């Protein structure tokens, strides 16, 4: 499914 | 915006995409 | 999108993916209308029959994308939401009348070869282009069939359908805030939006000024690409006074 996105966008 | 709806990789460089002509042909 | 094709690179630079943070998944399509505003369908954010009621912090918008699932390093840009605005007369109870919402981004997005806003129609451009037989273009990362999922953004061109044909295709009450599009069974060609394409744009290229205008928002349909059924789209121009009110008050 979906590739992890940079953590900066989930913080 | 004054530049809305003009695509950098198409209209801005006077290139057409593969099916936009189909739209134009329908505008009778 | 059913019976479409892969988009070209930069073909739809106003395309936006609404992305759920947890679990990380595609929520809907959407469109970029300025450096800080994104347009989508209300039902992408609020639909009580399915227990859907998202808040700003639940979601991200991903702009400049082509691949559905990849993190497109150095190309896509991911934005947080400042505020959601749903049309105050959005009818989620009955027929999705006024199926429109705006999202203001926390920060402006930088335009690039892959990221650029679409125009919204004026009265004249709508009157000129919103005619039976005239084709628009629908894009999205939704399902490839009614009952799988694309590697990259899909595109299909579809003709606007006469209002009586739209009305006669369904038992749902159609309103002036909707239009429908798609091929008739006898027309041979096919194509439709499908689940996952909700909120994405139906665009037309004006032959007068050679700019792309967003005439519709993917709203609803009964199945996907069924013979004798059509896709229904929010009529953007009809709701433009609301769009302008929100942007003027909150911009
Ligand atoms: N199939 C329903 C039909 C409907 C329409 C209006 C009110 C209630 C039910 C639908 O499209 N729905 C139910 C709520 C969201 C929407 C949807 O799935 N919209 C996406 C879509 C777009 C085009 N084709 C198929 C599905
Ligand atoms: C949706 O969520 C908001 C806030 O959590 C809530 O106030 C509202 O009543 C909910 N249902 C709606 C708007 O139909
Ligand atoms: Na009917
Ligand atoms: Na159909």
């Amino acid at each position: 499914d979906f590739e992890e996105i940079p953590e900066e966008y989930l913080q | 915006e004054a530049d809305c709806g003009l695509r950098p990789l198409f209209e801005k460089k006077s290139l057409e995409d593969k099916t936009e002509r189909e739209l134009l042909e329908s505008y009778i | 999108i059913v019976e479409g094709s892969d988009a070209e690179i930069g073909m739809s630079p106003w395309q936006v993916m609404l992305f759920r943070k947890s679990p990380q998944e595609l929520l809907c399509g959407a469109s970029l209308i300025s450096d800080r505003w994104v347009l989508t369908a209300a039902h992408c954010l609020l639909y009580p029959p399915w227990d859907k009621n998202f808040t700003e912090n639940d979601l991200l918008v991903r702009i400049g994308k082509h691949s559905r699932t990849r993190y497109e390093r150095n190309i896509e840009k991911i934005s947080m939401l400042e505020k959601i605005y749903i049309h105050p007369r959005y009818n989620w109870r009955e027929n999705l009348d006024r199926d429109i919402a705006l999202m203001k981004l926390k920060k402006p997005v930088a335009f690039s070869d892959y990221i650029h806003p679409v125009c919204l129609p004026d009265r004249e451009t709508a009157a000129s282009l919103l005619q039976a037989g005239y084709k628009g273009r629908v894009t999205g990362w939704g399902n490839l069939k009614e009952t799988g999922q694309p590697s990259v953004l899909q595109v299909v061109n579809l003709p606007i359908v006469e209002r009586p044909v739209c009305k006669d295709s369904t038992r749902i009450r159609i309103t002036d805030n909707m239009f429908c599009a798609g091929y008739k069974p006898d027309e041979g060609k096919r194509g439709d939006a499908c689940e996952g394409d909700s909120g994405g744009p139906f665009v037309m290229k004006s032959p007068f000024n050679n700019r792309w205008y967003q005439m519709g928002i993917v709203s609803w349909g009964e199945g996907c690409d069924r013979d004798g059924k059509y896709g229904f789209y929010t009529h953007v121009f009809r709701l433009k006074k609301w769009i302008q009110k929100v942007i003027d008050q909150f911009g």
